[PDB]
């Protein structure tokens, strides 16, 4: 029935994504040398000018609370509605 | 509702988890850790308390209201330090570009602009959230209807 | 002995009602209500759009 | 004073291998738990202490607090593992005894009488 | 004057558990006020964007540029089309918060309810306001989580936890294709924004750039009523409180499902790929959706399931207009259909909110979902049935109401384009006329034995009806004035990509 | 192809496979957790960096010595994603436990309208 | 040397996933789910990311197993 | 010198994970996890000096406290409570 | 019993951070240690307590060092014997009840963990009311299935655990 076609579609999307991640047609594993300034330039900017823009010697807890702070606010709102939903439907009948 | 040895080792271990979970949350500028990572650890301490002692000893030591008003009060502080520099842009970090107190040299405590306040806010939110989520499951009603 | 919604009392060429009922029967019992139906439908939709977009 | 490092690493790995090899050798669960708990929790001690001798030597060359902080934060992990593992061994042993489990070749069993 | 659409709902949501300790009725009168202020701020931001400009905004520095030449911070872009979504989501939300004071008060635990219904209209503004590609995922997730938690709220009923599981276990899979697309689109190009990514997409096309579009659109087509994947809505509408289904048939289908397709095709992925391929890919689902949605919307016997299957057949008109609006680029024919598929969203949201609130009052009063047993309901409940009569005449389109001129545009576009799709549309609009005429004849009959002891609702369940009917009548006096001042310049600034990426710089 | 990418893709395939042919509902919830873990493993692995001569240290700057520092963008994304994962897990557990007190079994193919 | 240890860990993860989805006891499934999160946490340590390793172990060890055990206590186990 | 012993402990990790695959019962299967946790705590103290950077050690003390609660939940489940 | 939890928290804070102000502690970190250890202490003072301040007596502490080598020196003779039981070993397993004569609950812990860590034994179900332990032996030599005192079971660990409390 239907689920045979579902598994065939799963095999097609698996093979296509396996084509995508290959270094001959697509993305590259283990970048280094010249490609660090062509594919990861924004991260090079966050490493270089990171100390004296914000303060705080860490980097991952620097771009998650200062540059991209609005996403952490959205994340906290997600967890708040998770707790409100997981308590509100577990009440007695 | 466990034996004897497990209960006394809960007595020894719960402050050992608690003070370390405050150590991670306080030093979020320097070492790995920060908001959520220290949020889960104190919740692990709460799980060890709720298991080693039981439902009876935990029911009249956890009230619903105080673990529900602090889930919100720990969020406002996240917007508390997010409206300070509103005369320039939405965040803009006015404790650093001349703020009074959190303005020291960038190696130690008290360093960055408003990061310790946000780490305290997120940790206080996550601990109360996970504990009040698990306690309401452990009571639920009964195995049968 | 009150009446329900019966807004049909006529038959054109009396050769269309059979095809309309044979159309509604299959479409009516397609909607089973099992979760692998939902999942298989969105999987084959994703594969269909991918196969068309690769060629042209 | 480098010989302590090779000796400690040797004793640590020769007891960790003996601990994890002691599962396709014993018949029943208890003896299995009697091998894995005593050996590995010992051998991991000679892991962590072998770091400490590696640390302070590098403190005696160039004085910097990143090598002082390392020794304390290894000693704390040693203490935590030390006082949390055998209680887990107790809990799994008593939970294993309930729901079945004659300890197959038991000579005497002084716990079924309750 | 535009941070205050995110500040005020967060201040209403994070401050509700500490004002519910007044244990009376402050827990509602705080929510109504804190939802009313957002309407004022929405009107003012609508006026400010229609006065001048396409305003960008930057969180942090006064510019989205440090000592560099590419964006760093998170930027907001609220060009002319996002302003209508901001203006129409802050209106039905107010009219559905002041609604449920008398409905949903026999039930228990309505302290979590108001903070969930305030999160709903918080995670639906941020999809409109944003111009970043990862922020889109968080704001698509907030809306989905609280919409999972509002469906299965009455947990003690036989099938309230049966619709919630069906919607949960498929939505939480469809919302991870998007995250795999973002993970696969980061590592190839390197930046994370929506303006500067359309620059980088142009020089080096890759197979990654099409893989990360295929399943990207296949994910966003689940948060709609697209034709093979439309089954969760059909049983998520009868298993809901009626204040939820008014804000789920009208709004969450056409923010997370139509607006997102329009934005991430017309702005990111359109200097490179042919639009003519994506047009014929969309238009096939637009033609399955009409027949599949409005064919089995006439075999029914339930009341709210009728409206659920009638709100999946109106999505086919929107996809057909938005599909024809791509295979023809800047001309006259394919420009009046993209203009004809924006006006139908705002009309469909208004009339379907009006048509679910009235079904909520009827189902609350006598308590039977079946539409065959109740007849002559207009003998002992007149005003409710008159509101239903206006709301039923406005869907198919009668020329004194506003549903006419919103659909004449799609008719003449699909007729000047190809004469087969016009015949498809005419079939799809015969069947819905048949459904609403049949359900109209069941209500003007002899008073049955289950109706005769009944009354009308109060005032706060009757006051939204008046505002909605007055709005969609006076909106119908001026159809061709409002279709040239607003919604032709709206649709001309959707394929105007060069000014988009140039006002970012 | 590299090996981390291939392992993550096998994890995604096993998750979507177990969500089709399995009927016990807790096993579906564990399958959703498996899919999220697979995407996270794929997402960090593409920030790793090899300068061909310098070992790749982690970007913290407390006692930085000779070392290349890997890309510190995806780790923010992964923390924000793990929070949503434990959210969906908690709500699915609550709804599943509540579903047992309305009919006896724990099957997914016996839910009709 | 680094690649070899990393291939050992990435070999462990696949076998834990297969054993989790095949079996029929729920308790074996939760044991495999608590082994897989550990073998993923060690790999997030090997790719030089401590902040993800702490959150991964702290979620997948203490909270997920202690949240699934109440669920399989309140329902059937087979 | 601090990498070879890591591979030697990884051999014991292989021979310990191969017990969790088979195993005729359920309580035979938990002692594999209880061994494997202390093995991985033993691993993350040797690699923290092979990289010569002393902030990784603060992960291991986190990890050696939470496997304890993971053990106690399962043991209390099939022990008789809740 | 605020004071016991306060001291046991603040000592762990103050040993846990020892890298600032050159090497000593700080001038600034001690205040944050005070307030955070105070919150941790006040939040948990009704569990760690109950006649638990006897461990702040300093005359106990030196005694702990007097217990440190023996527990180590008996541990070396444990694992080594385990080696002798792996390469061609013989096993006679059993569970044997042991009449221990302690009181005063916490002492039952220190006698218990030293059974499952020294030469070879295992602890199951220490009951205080019946005044006994149930130790799993691996050897059980020649007709000592019902022991008088815990001389063949442990070494002199009951004398050490009768102190420390």
């Amino acid at each position: 029935m239907k689920r045979a076609l579902g598994f065939l579609s799963l095999l097609v999307i698996f093979a296509s994504l396996l084509v995508a991640l290959s270094p001959e047609y697509g993305i590259k594993f283990g970048v280094g040398g010249e490609d660090w300034l062509k594919y990861r330039y924004t991260d090079n900017y966050y490493i270089e000018h990171g100390i004296e823009e914000v303060g705080g010697t860490n980097i991952v807890t620097d771009i998650v609370f200062d540059y991209r702070g609005y996403d952490t606010l959205g994340e906290a709102t997600v967890l708040f509605t998770a707790i409100a939903g997981a308590v509100a439907l577990l009440r007695p009948w | 509702d466990m034996g004897v040895i497990v209960r006394t080792n809960a007595r020894a271990l719960i402050p050992f988890i608690g003070i370390f979970g405050a150590y991670i949350v306080t030093h979020g500028h320097l070492t790995p850790g920060g908001g959520f990572q220290g949020g889960a650890t104190i919740a692990g301490a709460g799980v060890l308390f709720l298991i080693a002692f039981g439902v009876k000893a935990a029911k009249e030591k956890i009230n619903k209201n105080l673990y529900s008003a602090l889930e919100g009060l720990g969020g406002l502080v996240f917007l508390g330090a997010a409206m300070l520099g509103l005369s320039v842009a939405f965040f803009y970090n006015i404790l650093w570009h001349e703020g009074p107190i959190f303005n020291s040299s960038p190696g130690t405590l008290l360093s960055a602009g408003f990061l310790p306040i946000m780490n305290l806010g997120v940790g206080l939110k996550v601990f109360t959230g996970l504990v009040s989520a698990l306690f309401a499951l452990s009571v639920f009603r009964r195995w049968k209807s | 002995e009150h009446l329900e919604g019966y807004y049909t009392g006529r038959n054109t060429m009396w050769g269309l009602v059979n095809g309309v009922k044979k159309f509604f029967a299959t479409l009516k019992n397609d909607h089973t209500g099992l979760l692998p139906d939902y999942v298989s439908y969105l999987l084959m939709t994703t594969a269909f759009i991918l196969v068309i977009l690769l060629l042209r | 004073a480098y010989y302590l490092i090779i000796a400690f690493l040797g004793i640590s790995v020769t007891f960790n291998m003996l601990g994890s090899i002691a599962l396709h050798r014993f018949p029943d669960v208890y003896t299995r738990l009697h091998g894995a708990t005593k050996c590995t929790t010992f051998g991991t001690i000679f892991a962590a202490l072998a770091v400490i001798t590696h640390a302070i030597v590098k403190l005696q060359a160039t004085g910097n607090p990143k090598y002082l902080q390392m020794a304390i934060h290894s000693f704390v992990a040693m203490l935590a593992l030390l006082l949390t593992n055998p209680v887990g061994a107790h809990a799994i042993a008593k939970a294993a005894h309930k729901t079945g489990y004659l300890p197959k070749r038991a000579v005497v069993d002084a716990y079924l009488e309750k | 004057w535009l941070p205050f659409i995110i500040i005020i709902p967060l201040l209403g949501a994070f401050s509700m558990p500490i004002v519910s300790l007044l244990k009376g009725k402050a827990k509602e009168i705080w929510a109504s006020m804190i939802s009313f202020a957002t309407l004022i701020v929405g009107i003012q931001v609508f006026r400010e964007v229609w006065s001048k400009g396409t305003i960008v905004y930057t969180l942090g520095a006064p510019n989205p540029f440090g000592k560099a030449t590419f964006p760093i911070r998170i930027v907001w872009e609220v060009d002319k089309f996002g302003a209508l979504m901001v203006l129409i989501v802050t209106f039905v939300s107010f009219l559905a918060v002041i609604y449920s004071i008398e409905y949903m008060k026999h039930d228990t635990g309505l302290e979590k309810f108001y903070t969930l219904i305030l999160i709903l209209e918080l995670g639906m503004l941020g999809i409109a306001i944003t111009g970043d590609i990862f922020n889109f995922y968080v704001f698509l997730e907030i809306m989905s989580i609280a919409s999972y938690a509002l469906v299965a709220f009455r947990n003690d009923t036989w099938e309230g936890i049966e619709a919630g599981i069906k919607y949960m276990f498929a939505g939480s899979l469809a919302s991870s294709f998007v995250l795999l697309g973002i993970a696969l689109l980061y590592g190839q190009y390197g930046t994370l924004t929506m303006g500067y990514l359309a620059v980088k997409i142009a020089e080096n096309p890759t197979i990654v750039a099409k893989v990360a579009l295929a399943l990207f659109i296949g994910g966003l087509l689940f948060k709609s009523g697209a034709a093979p994947v439309h089954m969760w809505l059909a049983d998520a509408h009868p298993a809901a409180p009626s204040s939820i289904s008014a804000m789920l048939s009208g709004l969450v289908i056409k923010i997370g499902g139509i607006y997102a397709i329009a934005r991430i095709v017309f702005s990111i992925f359109s200097p490179t790929i042919n639009l003519g391929t994506i047009g014929w890919i969309i238009i096939i689902f637009a033609c399955i959706t009409l027949i599949v949605g409005n064919a089995m919307a006439v075999v029914q016997e339930d009341l709210k399931r009728l409206l659920a299957y009638s709100s999946v057949g109106q999505i086919g008109y929107i996809l057909l207009g938005l599909g024809i609006g791509m295979v023809a680029y800047g001309t006259r024919v394919g420009e009046i259909a993209l203009a004809g598929a924006i006006y139908h969203t705002v009309n469909h949201a208004l009339m379907k909110a009006l048509l679910f609130l009235v079904a909520g009052a009827v189902i609350h009063e006598i308590g039977t979902r079946n539409m065959n047993e109740l007849s002559g309901l207009a003998k002992t409940m007149p005003k409710t049935t008159f509101a239903f009569l206006i709301g039923a005449a406005a869907i198919v389109g009668l020329p004194p109401l506003n549903g006419f001129a919103s659909k004449w545009l799609i008719y003449e576009s699909s007729a000047l384009f190809n004469p087969i799709l016009g015949a498809i549309a005419v079939i799809g609009t015969v069947f819905c006329t048949a459904a609403y005429v049949r359900a109209l004849f069941t209500f003007f009959g002899r008073p049955s034995e289950k109706v005769t002891n009944a009354r009308d609702p109060g005032i706060a369940m009757m006051l939204p009806m008046i505002i909605l009917v007055v709005t969609i009548i006076v909106m119908g006096f001026f159809p061709w004035q409002i279709s040239d001042r607003i919604m032709v310049p709206t649709a001309r600034a959707l394929w105007d990509v060069i000014d988009y990426i140039s006002s970012l710089m | 192809i590299a090996f981390q990418y291939l392992t993550a893709t096998i994890m995604i395939l096993l998750g979507i496979y177990a969500l089709l042919y399995k009927r016990n509902l807790i096993k579906l919830v564990l399958a959703l957790n498996l899919i999220d873990s697979g995407i996270h493993l794929l997402l960090i692995s593409e920030g790793y960096r090899m300068e061909n001569g310098i070992p790749p240290t982690a970007p913290i700057y407390t006692g930085y010595e000779g070392g290349a520092m890997v890309a510190p963008i995806p780790q923010a994304l992964v923390l924000t994603s793990i929070v949503i994962g434990v959210c969906v897990l908690s709500l699915a557990i609550a709804l599943t436990v509540n579903a047992y007190r309305h009919y006896g079994t724990l099957d997914v193919t016996k839910l009709r309208r | 040397l680094d690649m070899i240890i990393q291939f050992i860990v990435l070999g462990g993860i696949i076998l834990s996933s297969v054993l989790m989805i095949v079996t029929r006891d729920l308790l074996v499934a939760v044991l495999a789910s608590a082994a897989m999160s550990l073998l993923l946490s060690l790999e997030f340590y090997m790719l030089h990311a401590p902040d993800v390793a702490i959150a991964e172990a702290a979620v997948g060890a203490g909270v997920v197993t202690a949240l699934v055990m109440y669920a399989i206590s309140k329902t059937e186990r087979w | 010198i601090f990498f070879y012993a890591t591979l030697l402990i990884g051999i014991a990790g292989i021979i310990t994970f191969i017990r969790l695959a088979l195993g005729p019962t359920v309580p035979d299967r938990v002692v594999a996890v209880d061994t494997l946790n202390t093995l991985i705590v033993a691993i993350m103290l040797l690699l923290g000096a092979a990289y010569e950077r002393a902030i990784y050690i603060d992960i291991a003390i986190v990890y050696a406290l939470l496997s304890y609660v993971g053990t106690l939940v399962i043991a209390k489940y099939l022990q008789g409570g809740l | 019993s605020f004071i016991t939890a306060f001291i046991w928290a603040y000592f762990l804070w103050l040993v846990l951070t020892a890298g600032s102000k050159g090497m000593l502690w700080s001038t600034q970190e001690l205040i944050a240690g005070l307030i955070f250890a105070s919150i941790v202490g006040y939040s948990t003072r009704n569990i760690i307590g109950e006649k638990a301040s006897r461990f702040l007596n300093p005359v106990k502490w030196i005694l702990f060092v007097a217990y440190a080598p023996v527990l180590f020196w008996g541990m070396v003779k444990a694992n080594l014997d385990v080696a002798y039981r792996v390469i061609t070993g013989k096993i006679r397993p059993g569970i044997v009840r042991v009449p221990v004569e302690l009181e005063n609950d916490a002492q039952y812990t220190i006698l218990s963990n030293s059974i499952t860590l020294t030469p070879g034994t295992l602890t199951v179900e220490a009951c205080p009311e019946e005044k006994a332990l149930y130790v799993h032996w691996i050897n059980i030599p020649e007709g000592l299935e019902w022991p008088e005192n815990s001389e063949p079971v442990s070494g002199p660990f009951e004398k050490w655990a009768r102190r420390l409390g």
